[PDB]
């Protein structure tokens, strides 16, 4: 019944919303109902699954409400917040880990750090054992993969764990053992990019701030220093780039922007609402059409933004903007055709261009309280220089070069200001007459980017020809993914 | 380093000497006097520490009391030293500094615990009770297991791995034993030794796996609860079968190490027949399946009865359901990995496993394990050899060549006829073969261009890129063997690629034919003869198919519910008594490369390739080619009769190997003349053989193996001069007439001298029977194994029933006693000449003929008493109207004591052997049966009735073995050999021995998952007495007991046969249904698994008409709610039967089975 | 053919230094090589290499680091080298490898988040290697009907289920030969639970899934408890008895495999809480 209730209370009124005053009592029932499971578990046998799947779907969306997240994350409930990761974590175990085998197979109270423990084993779970489809995922039934993939998302994000959580294993076995301070106790001070300059804790500390994405604009800033300080061998370098494109598109998240438990990545459709609608007789058939679309939501569409076994939850990440999403109902045929139904995952049309020149005021920013127009800035200038030697630049590596484009590529959705088009263009097509055309893996993105940035310029008549015959050049190429992103930029 | 006391002394009486050994090194270098005290390692070095406990385990192993003595015989100052120390504190060493001492404390817990339960007889409550009597030391063994775990996840790789060997000696006795939980818990540990950087600690691992026997393991796992949820409380299975061979043995096949895949592909081997999966033909549950291994081999009743090349079986084969069920699982799990390859090492460790897997168990033979006849997958095999990458790798490419010309001659039989290779009929196979062929010539035309080092049609390969780089690996292996000198290395990459080019070459030539390669045959000849040098042996093997397929001498051109009951009692006894019943009843082009054969021969020392020529040679003169043509002066002849001289003297390496072929070639060359001369006669070929046995070497090895080619040719295949021979080959024979392969020379003489002179069939049968029957008095004959009194068993149904007829000979030969039974080897050859003369006497005469005999030639009851007995396991060489039944029935009771006796109390390796051991249970078990033949069929009433009454009447002043005496030694043989104690509990019903005292202890009756032969006892127990209750209705005393004691495992094992008939007989008994019913009343508790609920029900069916009342009453009481809904619908339809049945019978009668107030 | 052995270094060099996208595109610059030498097996094997090159770092961009700027680029490269790769081995013969390519695209999609494309590969890989071997198509079809369930393509995943079971008692024997014994059995059980989830009309009922219905209101080589567990729970789902199949439900637990204990997860949950109400 409070999973039936919390999935749906982000889109009731609100006079219907979560009372403040019941949001402890509603935190320490979630914490009983696990701990019930796991005791049931020990001493009978394993639950119901209709058990299993109740318990764990209050924990599962209970963590993603706000007004209950606070709660857990208070130093008040710090037991609660450490039953939770005991009671996830032994479920796991007792349901995907056979006997003699382990889930990764290669001052304050002890079960804080065994918490912290806990946690990072799981994170790193994710990977393997929590992938669904994965080999190592055999031993999980695919009703719980979903749900226990949000839940530990989820944790890893509490302040209890989570400073631990972002150190790379690697590190721990490593001299680094700072002392840890806290309100907890276990607010443990960010690496330091000496251990980042090695490439197998770099990757691992990339997986790390991908996966809890960032808890608030300090963490946000911290993780853009800390990639900025390693981004100045060229293998440190492509991972660098991939990183910092990661964590600046991780702010165009909808609903909350560093929570990847709870959001994914912007969609603005290049297709209007339609007109048909909303007449005498199409109104009719929104109402007929709806019932059909809520059950091909709930039967073909990959829902990859929701958690909870609900199925008539789907909903579209395309904020109203002129703010608050729009209600899937309204979206009937917006979406981008390209697209797989319930797929919210980055594709290279990710943003229109319509939506680009509206809010942004443009002829042909700071989500959540994150300057990104002081970041997107930064590279676009960084990149702009490292790709175009204007002096003895040693000829810069073609991986560099072609990595770096595709991070120019990814983070034009995020910018704001017409200059910003102009620039890239302008490093683009320098670039196009130094570059040797003979390379492809370059092409697949340098062609799209080419074509988006003159997409918002105005498609004007100087910029017109140039990439009409970029376009059809790319055409007729060898590697698909040219002829792909071609499409795209067209 | 110091003794601080006494220890005793080595020349000591009161204890063995190992007890003062134990003593001696323990306080020298181990042990303080003080307890909990480990000797600083300054005095004496961590090497000497670690090396004497190596001495303490293997001590230990042959005398594990001495590991529980006191460390100071007599007690040293109590001042000093409050409290005195025991041996057994030299397991702190568990927690040493250095790997190696720590290591070795662990392997001494893994001796200690295997060394315990093989001493006691897994009797380990009763032994280690008197110990800790004897010593006082209070250590369990319980008590390594904990070392064992936590020595496992040591730090150190070197730790690991000797602790993983400590597991090895001890996980299988700790499954067979009370402490199988543990054992079962060890193997959990192990598994994750896996992921070990070290090699050797995988390898070792890989052993570890393969000696574990999983039919025993699924039956503790079938049984295990508490286990299965582990340390976390997990909610599935253990699985262990599907871990250890996907997750491990197959998963490790993928290593990159070369010898951990070497060492995965051998522990696959091992554990194809020892794998269990359920819903099987041949075996339901675990048990069935380890009772068949147990009675296949104590049971395993004894008797006896244009080469095609290794691959091929046209023949029909009796193969085992079972373990084809587990050869496919096997290969199913190794093909899927080798489709889903997505590295090099995986793709090499499974083609080398399969490769391997067709040679354990031969494609051919298990076609319907190999994925049916069948071709199993070839395309696949095929494939990897069109690859780009496979075939440079040498080693992994000779694996597929192998397996891929296997999988294709396995379809030889239903794959034949009587265009291009017009034999195979089987069109679909032929692009596989054709391409198989190409292939082989091509590698084989690679090979012929890197021995002549010369620069690079069919087998032409210059313009195919694949093969310029396999040939430039081959070359360069070949240039790296051009500058070794290392003749004794097998392993060589490229001879072993040569040998195996030419071995599957050679098996591919028998489907072949002329037409599709006469064409081809002088280029592969010319092959040959470049490789010849470097494999000389192949390259003659390849030759030979060559002239087979020439001359149409090849396959190609010549061409046309069983339960405990069954396999323990049942199908044994059923084979014995049959037995018994039927007791009663283009050349020119070869002669370059045969000439070098016949030169190499001359001055080779291997006798594996002058074996080869002389098959050759033997081959070619079967094709009646002229041999003055290749001996044109008689040298080779020459030469191979001077080998002889070198062969009787000693001075020949290895002799055995050559002397079969060499009197097979002269006796076929006796017959070709030199136009009007013999190359050599008979006589001297008779000659030669006399001079082999007249010398020292050993007759089973040079004399015996001379004979078979001799006696095969005179009499199966051939008389003014001939008779004579034969007769002296028969005096020949007669010398060596105490090794059993001569029996069987004998037998072929007899047989085919049952067809020609049916007189002198007589004759020699009289002569033979006169001859052997004294010296199975004296023990003479060397029938110490299965194998050879086998060989003698079926020898006596072969010869001349008149020979036997008078039954005086035998009987004094039956009736006699060895020189001593302080030795093993005697008392086997005494034992089993008994039981080749009592098999004769119970299935050649009848009980009147002898039991009347035995009355003239007064043999007495004490021939062999306890006494006597005695007297001679001290190696000491020196009456009323006792009826024949008597003495002949005391003879053999006392021969089942001395077999228990010496059974139980023989050492397992200080006094007898491990084949010793085995047929000393073999010779128990054909005695226990020819007991119960005797006692059953009825043919014997005298005999039968003398030993009821013998059986029941105590020892004659404790001059014989009483019963309760051998029930002792039965009773203890529970835990080790349960096939032969069902064998001795079927004894008991047979003379009507049916007290409690013996039979609620096996059958563990009602006044820790425990061992699985005392489950194959406890279960195969009770069916023998349904079975016997079967037959003794009117006997209401060993029905009700059975049903108010037994009915869970009445209803249990309602699938057997005679439980079957016992519950039929419950129910047409009115009375016996109601104390069923009742009694399932009182046990309902145990019958609620939906698989026990089903077979009471199946049970509870066709019960008694007059009990329909009673039973209806349980159906809606205590059956007819349960969850499962299937088991409430079957209820329903009795319940309902019961009711129409009821209503349908007399008024009054259907009112007593329900009164009023119950309805 | 020099040059070829040059980008074939260059790409091993690129490897060393993991700059795998370049060392892929030498890879297939070494397969066009081999197309201008005309020989098919080192092409194969060039486009296998580029192939896995791609797939690696798609892996890594998803699975090591999951980086969320990543649109599954090199994926598009991988399954175009992978097809090129089959069309060479199916026009040269060798459908085995064709497969075998196939079965390693369709894990690594499946393992990718791409349940639908990873089952269609699996079914084309399973088509190449039927006609050869059975077992291994089997194997295949079982990999695509895992993925279909996966999808959350219940029909079609029995319609693979069916077919799985079909094609193994008609290569496969009458008793099975234990190596399609376990197919069958597998293909028996998830067959049972797919069609107490779906409940065809009958119309939709085919004689295949009507006989399997009818075989449970004996046991041919399903474990006796298993098999009355799953007879339990036809008549409780037939009669709407809810406790029955929690009961049940708890009880086949540990003889079920994962797969199937979602199955019959989802079959519970339709029984209680059926889908298509809009509610």
């Amino acid at each position: 019944a409070l999973a039936q209730y919390l999935v749906v209370v982000s889109k009731l009124p609100s006079h219907l919303h979560l009372p403040p005053e019941k949001e402890k009592d509603i935190v320490k029932f979630v914490v009983a109902t696990l701990e019930a499971l796991s005791w049931h578990l020990i001493h009978e046998q394993i639950p119901l699954s209709l058990d299993l799947q109740a318990g764990l779907d209050c924990c599962c969306l209970a963590l993603q409400l706000p007004g209950l997240w606070s709660v857990v994350s208070s130093t008040e409930f710090v037991t609660h917040a450490c039953s939770l990761i005991y009671c996830v974590h032994f479920i796991l175990e007792a349901v995907a880990v056979q006997p003699g085998e382990q889930l990764l197979s290669p001052q304050n109270p002890k079960y804080i750090t065994a918490a912290c423990e806990m946690v990072a084993e799981m994170v790193e779970s994710l990977q393997s054992v929590l992938a669904l489809g994965h080999k190592r995922n055999s031993g999980v039934p695919a009703f719980l993969t979903p749900l226990l993939r949000n839940i530990i998302i989820s944790l890893a994000r509490l302040p209890l764990v989570n400073s631990y959580t972002r150190v790379p294993p690697l590190v721990w076995k490593l001299g680094w053992s700072p002392k840890p301070g806290g309100d907890f106790g276990t607010a443990f001070p960010e690496i330091p990019v000496e251990f980042l300059q090695e490439k197998e804790v770099f990757k691992e500390f990339i997986y790390r701030i991908n996966t809890l994405g960032w808890t608030s604009r300090t963490q946000f800033e911290e993780t853009w220093a800390t990639l900025l300080g390693v981004l100045v061998r060229t293998q440190i370098n492509v991972l660098a780039v991939q990183a910092i494109t990661s964590l600046v598109l991780s702010a165009m998240t909808v609903p909350v922007a560093g929570n990847p438990a709870v959001s994914c990545l912007e969609q603005q459709p290049r297709n209007k609402p339609l007109k048909a609608l909303d007449t005498r007789f199409g109104r009719k058939l929104s109402i007929i059409r709806g019932i059909v679309e809520q059950e091909i939501q709930a039967m073909v569409s990959k829902r990859e933004n929701i958690a909870t076994h609900h199925l008539y939850q789907a909903w579209d990440p395309v904020p109203s903007l002129s703010g608050a999403l729009i209600s899937h109902e309204k979206l009937l045929l917006q979406i981008n055709p390209e697209r797989e139904l319930g797929s919210m995952s980055y594709k290279l049309g990710q943003v229109s261009i319509h939506s680009v020149w509206l809010g942004n005021s443009i002829t042909p920013k700071h989500r959540a309280g994150v300057d990104i127009h002081s970041c997107s800035q930064f590279l676009l200038e960084l990149y702009s220089r490292w790709i175009l030697p204007s002096s003895s630049a040693r000829r810069t590596p073609a991986i560099l070069i072609s990595e770096v484009v595709r991070s120019l590529l990814v983070v034009s959705d995020l910018f704001t200001e017409r200059n910003q088009f102009e620039l890239m263009y302008v490093t683009l097509t320098e670039l196009r007459r130094v570059h040797p055309s003979e390379d492809e893996i370059l092409a697949q993105y340098l062609v799209p980017a080419t074509c988006k940035a003159a997409a918002v310029l105005g498609m004007d008549k100087a910029v017109a020809e140039p990439v009409s015959r970029l376009l059809e050049s790319t055409l007729r190429s060898s590697h698909l993914p040219s002829r792909v992103g071609a499409l795209h930029g067209v | 380093c110091r003794i601080k006391g006494d220890i005793g002394q080595s020349t000591d009486d009161d204890s063995a000497p190992l007890v003062h050994c134990v003593r001696l090194l323990s306080a020298s270098f181990l042990l303080t006097g003080g307890k909990n005290v480990l000797v600083p390692d300054r005095d004496v070095r961590v090497s000497v520490k670690a090396l004497a406990l190596s001495c303490v385990g293997a001590a230990v192993a042959l005398h594990p009391e001495s590991f529980f003595s006191k460390l100071y015989k007599v007690p040293l100052d109590t001042t000093e030293y409050p409290e005195e120390q025991y041996v057994s504190d030299i397991l702190n060493y568990i927690d040493h500094g250095d790997p190696q001492v720590r290591g070795a404390t662990a392997i001494l817990c893994g001796t200690l615990i295997c060394s315990i339960l093989s001493r006691s007889r897994f009797h380990v409550g009763d032994w280690m009770g008197t110990i800790r009597t004897l010593t006082g030391n209070t250590f369990s063994l319980a008590d390594c297991i904990p070392l064992l775990r936590k020595t496992l996840k040591d730090e150190s790789s070197v730790t690991c791995k000797l602790a993983c060997t400590a597991v090895r000696n001890c996980v299988m006795s700790l499954c067979s034993s009370s402490y199988s939980e543990l054992g079962l818990q060890l193997i959990i540990d192990v598994l994750t030794l896996r992921n070990s950087s070290y090699w050797l600690v995988r390898t070792e691992l890989l052993e570890t796996l393969a000696e574990i026997d999983f039919r025993l393991v699924s039956f503790l796992e079938a049984k295990a609860e508490n286990l299965h949820r582990g340390a976390h409380h997990y909610t599935g299975l253990l699985k262990l079968q599907e871990r250890v061979l996907n997750n491990v043995v197959i998963h490790l096949l993928g290593d990159e190490d070369p010898r951990v895949r070497h060492v995965a592909a051998a522990s696959l081997i091992r554990l194809v027949p020892k794998l269990f999966y359920k819903c099987d033909q041949g075996q339901a549950d675990p048990v069935v399946a380890v009772a068949r291994d147990q009675s296949s081999v104590y049971l395993k009743l004894l008797m006896h009865e244009t080469r095609i090349y290794r691959g091929y079986n046209l023949l029909p084969s009796i193969t085992d359901v079972t373990m084809e069920n587990n050869l496919s699982r096997v290969i199913a799990a190794v093909s899927h990995e080798l489709i889903t390859s997505t590295t090099r090492a995986l793709t090499f460790g499974c083609c080398e496993a399969l490769c391997l897997l067709s040679t354990a168990f031969p494609v051919c033979i298990w076609s319907l394990g190999w994925h049916c006849c069948t071709v199993g997958m070839a395309t696949m095999i095929l494939t990897l050899l069109s690859s780009a990458w496979f075939p440079l790798d040498l080693s992994a490419h000779q694996d597929a060549l192998i397996l891929a010309g296997n999988l294709l001659a396995a379809s030889a039989p239903k794959s034949l006829r009587s265009e291009v290779w017009p034999a195979l009929g089987d069109r679909a196979l032929v692009p596989m073969v054709e391409q198989l062929f190409s292939h082989l010539l091509k590698v084989i035309n690679i090979c012929a261009h890197v021995l002549d080092d010369v620069a690079p049609s069919l087998g032409s390969f210059y313009h195919l890129p694949s093969y310029l780089k396999l040939h430039d690996v081959l070359k360069a292996t070949h240039a790296n063997y051009k500058v070794t000198l290392d003749l004794q290395n097998s392993t060589e990459k490229f001879g072993g690629f040569l040998r195996s080019a030419l071995d599957v070459l050679s098996q591919i030539l028998e489907l072949a034919t002329l037409q599709d390669i006469g064409k081809c045959v002088e280029e592969i000849l010319g092959y040959l003869k470049s490789c010849f040098s470097r494999e000389p042996m192949m390259a003659t093997v390849c030759v030979q198919q060559l002239l087979k397929t020439l001359f149409g001498t090849n396959l190609a051109s010549q061409f046309d519910r069983p339960g405990l009951y069954h396999y323990c009692f049942m199908a044994p006894y059923t084979h014995f008594t049959q037995a018994l019943a039927d007791a009663s009843l283009h050349i020119r082009l070869f002669e370059p490369l045969v000439i070098k054969a016949l030169k190499q021969y001359t001055t080779t020392t291997c006798v594996q390739l002058q074996k080869q020529v002389l098959d050759l040679l033997a081959q070619l003169v079967q094709l009646r080619v002229n041999y003055c043509l290749l001996d044109s002066d008689q040298v080779f002849i020459g030469f191979v009769l001077k080998q002889f001289e070198y062969i009787e003297v000693g001075q020949f390496r290895e002799s055995e190997a050559i002397i079969p072929n060499i009197f097979f070639f002269l006796v076929l060359l006796s017959y070709e003349r030199y136009h009007s001369k013999q190359i050599i006669g008979i006589p001297k070929i008779i000659q030669l053989c006399d001079g082999i046995m007249a010398s020292g070497r050993k007759a089973v090895t040079h004399a015996i193996p001379a004979l078979q080619p001799i006696v095969h040719d005179l009499f199966v295949l051939r008389g003014k001069e001939l008779e004579t021979q034969k007769e002296v080959v028969v005096s020949m024979l007669l010398r060596l007439i105490q090794y059993h392969q001569v029996l069987e020379m004998f037998i072929l003489v007899l047989q085919q001298c049952h067809k020609e002179n049916e007189d002198k069939w007589k004759r020699l049968s009289r002569q033979i029977a006169d001859i052997i029957l004294p010296m199975l008095a004296k023990q003479q004959m060397h029938i110490d194994s299965h194998e050879a009194l086998g060989v003698l068993n079926t020898l006596f149904e072969i010869l001349a029933p008149s020979s036997l007829r008078p039954v005086d000979m035998l009987l004094r030969s039956m009736f006699v006693t060895p020189n001593t039974m302080a030795s093993v080897s005697t008392v086997q050859l005494w034992i089993s000449g008994i039981l080749a003369i009592l098999r004769v006497l119970i299935s050649q005469s009848t009980e009147d003929i002898v039991l009347s005999r035995i009355q003239e030639l007064s043999f007495s009851p004490y021939l062999i008493s306890c006494t006597v007995i005695n007297r001679l396991r001290d190696g000491d060489s020196t009456q009323i109207k006792n009826l024949p039944e008597e003495t002949f029935s005391r003879f053999l009771l006392q021969l089942v004591g001395i077999l228990l006796e010496d059974i139980v109390t023989k050492q397992l390796k200080v006094e007898m052997s491990e084949q010793q051991h085995t047929f000393y249970c073999q010779e128990l078990g054909t005695l226990l049966m020819c007991l119960i033949h005797i006692f059953k069929s009825g043919m014997f009433r005298r005999i039968t009735a003398a030993a009821t009454r013998l059986f029941r009447s105590d020892g004659c002043g404790g001059s014989f073995y009483t019963l309760d005496s051998l029930n002792l030694r039965a009773r203890s043989m529970i835990t080790t050999h349960p096939a032969l104690v069902l064998l001795w509990c079927q004894i008991l019903l047979l003379v009507n021995h049916t007290d409690y005292r013996w039979w609620a202890e096996v059958q563990q009756t009602p006044k820790k998952l425990g061992m699985c032969n005392r489950e194959i006892v406890r279960r195969g127990a009770l069916i023998l007495f349904c079975d016997y209750v079967c037959q003794n209705l009117h006997d209401s005393e060993h029905l009700t007991w059975l049903i108010v004691n037994h009915i869970q495992d009445l209803i249990s094992l309602s699938h057997e046969p005679p439980v079957q008939d016992f519950i039929s007989a419950v129910h047409r008994n009115s009375a016996a249904s109601g104390l069923f019913i009742q009694a399932i009343q009182s046990r309902c508790e145990n019958l609620s698994t939906p698989t026990m609920l089903k077979k009471t029900l199946q049970c509870l069916e066709g019960i008694h008409l007059s009990q329909s009342g009673a039973v209806l009453t349980l159906y809606v009481d205590r059956l007819l709610c349960t969850p499962f809904r299937v088991l409430a619908r079957m209820v329903d339809i009795l319940a309902c039967r019961r009711v129409e049945m009821l209503l349908a019978a007399n008024l009054q009668s259907s009112m007593a089975q329900l009164p009023m107030e119950e309805l | 053919a020099e040059a070829g052995e040059q980008f074939g270094q260059l790409g091993r060099e690129l490897r060393a230094q993991e700059c795998l996208p370049y060392a892929a595109w030498c890879q297939l610059a070494v397969a066009r090589c081999q197309q201008a030498l005309f020989h098919g097996p080192g092409e194969a094997l060039a486009l296998t290499e580029a192939a896995r090159l791609f797939l690696r770092q798609e892996r890594d961009a998803r699975q090591r680091l999951v980086c969320p700027a990543a649109y599954g680029e090199p994926l598009q490269a991988a399954a175009s080298a992978l097809g090129a790769a089959v069309r060479l081995h199916l026009e040269l013969g060798q459908p085995a490898a064709a497969a075998a390519l196939c079965l390693e695209l369709a894990a690594a999609l499946r393992d990718l988040g791409q349940p639908a494309a990873a089952a269609g590969h699996f079914q084309r890989a399973a088509q190449l290697q039927l006609p050869q071997l059975p077992l291994a198509a089997l194997q295949a079809l079982g990999e695509a009907a895992s993925c279909q369930l996966l999808a959350r393509d219940y029909t079609g995943a029995l319609a693979v289920f069916t077919r799985m079971q079909r094609l193994a008692r008609e290569h496969g024997s009458p008793a099975a030969l234990g190596a399609f014994s376990d197919v069958l059995v597998r293909c028996e059980v998830s067959r049972v639970l797919l069609l107490l989830l779906l409940q065809p009309p009958p119309a939709k009922l085919l004689p295949e899934h009507a006989q399997t219905l009818e075989k449970y209101s004996s046991s041919g080589q399903l474990p006796e408890e298993l098999f009355l567990l799953l007879q339990s729970l036809v008549m409780a789902t037939h009669e709407k008895d809810t406790e029955a199949i929690k009961s049940l439900q708890v009880e086949m637990w540990p003889l079920l495999t994962a797969e199937q204990n979602h199955l019959l997860h989802l079959v519970l949950q339709e029984t209680i809480s059926p889908s298509g109400q809009g509610v």
